[PDB]
């Protein structure tokens, strides 16, 4: 009972700290002050590790391991002890997050045609900030590289300027975001 | 641009008695990308950024024709219309498409010569007319290779016709151009990055490319932009030193009124009061569009006095004495000399985003101070 | 979103400023104004998201 | 929501197929019969993906144009599915698995490798299709010589104890694979 406050507290400072990293420039001793303030094996600590996974290139290897192993870690523990529980925006989530991740590492001759066949959702307002800093992360990241299909960055695209939600600042940059788009469509 | 319900303050002048603003309920499924009018004004038509299409009547009101998107190509670089509005035209990269709205049906598909992705530019040309019983179009395709294609396109009700006519190739990378038809004929304008200032212009038969004479004291200069007025056939030259306004066909440099130095992608002329009284062709009151270089605040320069105070004898069309006798109100009004057009400024912030009126009369615009959510 | 908009206007003819508010509540659009074109000497369209808006003064189309 | 014609096709088919996987142990295989099993399947079924994946195992220069038609009928699986998923264990070690050996036949190596040794191989229940068995064993064997070289985290182990335990369940004959999948759990404990 006490973990699952635990893990509504470690989840509320992470939705604010995923938003800080468009901003200004987010250092890893915070995503671990998440980690640790967050539970042994809870629903929080998964998203906290793909925000590690995405928002800090430089400990991807690292990183892929902790995500791999706290997801063959919480699949142990629901047949030894089991149906999996997966929607398609946390689909799309893991999705984007593995070929961003594998790009970073060098396998980019796979990760392009992996984040080629991505089945990128509508719009809609479920939309938690781990998965748009992830689609957004992932449309920059994607951006040059896929051009030779190239359905998916116009998708992916559109998918982040078709929201908000919150205090434009970056008023001027989601307009950017729009122009941007704007002359992806005039490709 | 809906809300669950507009509001606005209660006016206590007809000045703002008559000023309305209203919504057209149709829409895009997504944000708007492009769009392109017709001089007619009675026409529209629109695209947004999932690119469907739309095209809407303005005063009566009504819906005329909707395209979703997975009707169409999934290339779409470019867009034009013809000056009568009755039918459209659409630039996939490999194929055009030409369509009538007033009579949907497919009048033609016809595909065309491109080099990806270099910029497009498009030109419209009415031909030796006969609306409705018969017509013919004159399709320029400017490029920012420089290529310059033109297109014969007769047309008439039993089905669109087609062929290709001709392949301008003109030197240089262009920073703009711009059709320009004088009833007694066609012309074209086209600046480079070079800032060379060539116009095609259709003798008839003869399609007759000619240098015009940017003047030897500020030939360096980046230019801003050109802008002309294609129905008065005039030519504007955006430079820092002071905007030329030359003259066509028989050709000559006239004046050049005293500016600020000016953004480039800004410049542009309106006027009120068509007319074409004993061949001339002038105007009540002239006005000028353009962001500032440096303050960046948007400026619109007026010239003319009027109500009656002036008449503006833009250009001559025979610069010559002339004594034909016809009545002219005009010449009751005062005549102007370029030192009495005064301009008036109000510099204004570039938050309020707006556009001087085609007319040049009067000025409009908006912004969002603020805005907020549901809660 | 609810939005604060800011009408106005400045004749030249009689050299003269006004202006209006303009609310929108519940506004799905969030773009800047622009592209604009006057869709009349007296009346001018602009882009406002997907939607666009119509003004106009003396016009004979409202 | 499948008529009552197309239902049967897909039991018929399932038999042919389930047919054709241990008849590849034994015999030589081809894709020639597979074209008439896809084609018998009704088009848009489970059937059909099974059908894919065996062609995917069954046919390995034919990896690359296999491994295009099971992800277009997964790729439009998904497609109608919004236009929530729920998957099994031992479809997701399947699809796991039979892509390893997918990449493998390729020429990923590593890539091949490590989501080999990633694959969550199933515990021992009734889930044993000789479609399932088929990959696993043929997976077993393009992939022994190579995760068995890195020693400390491999599931060779667990994955020939599956192939195991298989045998033994539905195919039931004979001692001809037993030999040589006692042969693989020797190629195990020597290791």
């Amino acid at each position: 009972p006490l973990e699952v406050l635990a893990s509504w507290y470690a989840a509320d400072l992470l939705d604010a700290l995923l938003m800080e990293s468009l901003s200004r420039k987010v250092e890893i001793s915070e995503i671990e002050e998440i980690i640790s303030l967050c539970p042994k094996n809870s629903s929080i600590i998964r998203h906290a590790l793909l925000a590690k996974l995405v928002l800090f290139p430089e400990n991807t290897a690292d990183s892929l391991n902790e995500v791999l192993a706290a997801y063959k870690n919480t699949l142990d523990l629901c047949s030894q002890d089991s149906v999996l529980k997966i929607n398609l925006s946390k689909l799309f989530t893991l999705h984007s997050c593995l070929s961003l991740a594998l790009q970073r590492l060098g396998y980019g001759d796979v990760s392009k045609r992996m984040y080629q066949e991505i089945f990128v959702p509508d719009s809609d307002a479920d939309i938690t900030p781990l998965s748009f800093i992830i689609s957004w992360t992932a449309l920059n990241t994607f951006a040059p590289i896929c051009t030779s299909e190239n359905d998916v960055v116009e998708k992916m695209a559109m998918y982040v300027r078709t929201a908000i939600g919150t205090l434009k600042i970056q008023d001027l940059k989601l307009s950017r975001k729009l122009i941007n788009s704007c002359i992806d469509i005039g490709s | 641009g809906w809300s669950d319900h507009d509001e606005l303050s209660t006016d206590t002048t007809l000045h703002e008695e008559k000023f309305r603003i209203e919504p057209v309920p149709v829409h895009h499924q997504l944000d708007i990308l492009k769009i392109a009018v017709s001089e007619n004004y009675k026409t529209f038509a629109s695209v947004g950024l999932d690119r469907c299409l739309v095209v809407w009547d303005l005063r009566q009101w009504c819906t005329k024709l909707v395209l979703s998107k997975e009707q169409m190509p999934r290339t779409l670089k470019a867009i034009a219309l013809d000056p009568q509005g009755n039918y459209v035209s659409l630039f996939s990269k490999d194929t055009l498409f030409i369509l009538n709205v007033e009579s949907p049906s497919l009048m033609l598909q016809h595909s065309y010569h491109c080099k990806p992705n270099s910029k497009l530019n498009v030109f419209w040309m009415p031909g030796t007319h006969k609306d409705d019983e018969w017509k013919n179009f004159e399709l320029v395709v400017v490029e920012s290779s420089g290529e310059i294609q033109v297109f014969s396109l007769t047309i008439e009700i039993e089905g669109a016709d087609i062929a290709l006519v001709e392949k301008f190739q003109l030197s240089s990378p262009i920073i703009k151009s711009i059709s320009i038809v004088s009833p007694t004929a066609n012309r074209i304008a086209c600046l480079t990055e070079s800032g060379e200032v060539t116009v095609y212009s259709k003798k008839g038969p003869v399609w007759s490319p000619k240098i015009l004479s940017q003047n030897k004291n500020y030939l360096t200069e980046t230019k801003k932009d050109i802008y002309g007025i294609a129905m008065a056939d005039i030519l504007f030259l955006a430079r820092d030193s002071g905007v030329d306004m030359i003259d066509l066909k028989n050709d000559e440099l006239l004046h050049s009124f005293t500016l600020p130095p000016i953004k480039v992608n800004t410049f542009s002329v309106g006027v009120s009061n068509s007319r074409f009284v004993n061949g001339q062709f002038r105007v009540s009151s002239i006005s000028f569009c353009f962001t500032h270089a440096v303050t960046e605040k948007v400026l619109y320069y007026y010239y003319g006095n009027e109500s009656n105070e002036s008449y503006i004898i833009l250009n001559k069309w025979d610069q010559q004495p002339n004594l034909v006798d016809v009545h002219d109100p005009d010449n009751s009004l005062a005549s102007l000399t370029f030192d009495e057009l005064q301009e008036n400024i109000h510099e204004v912030e570039d938050a309020s985003e707006s556009v001087m009126s085609s007319d040049g009369l009067y000025i409009f615009g908006m912004r969002r101070k603020s805005s907020s959510g549901i809660s | 979103e609810t939005q604060v908009w800011e009408v106005w206007m400045y004749s030249q003819s009689e050299k003269k400023h006004r202006s209006k508010s303009l609310k929108m509540y519940n506004s799905l659009i969030i773009a800047d104004p622009g592209p604009s074109l006057a869709v009349s000497d007296r009346c001018v369209a602009i882009v406002l998201g997907n939607y666009v808006a119509l003004v106009g003064y003396g016009s004979e189309i409202f």
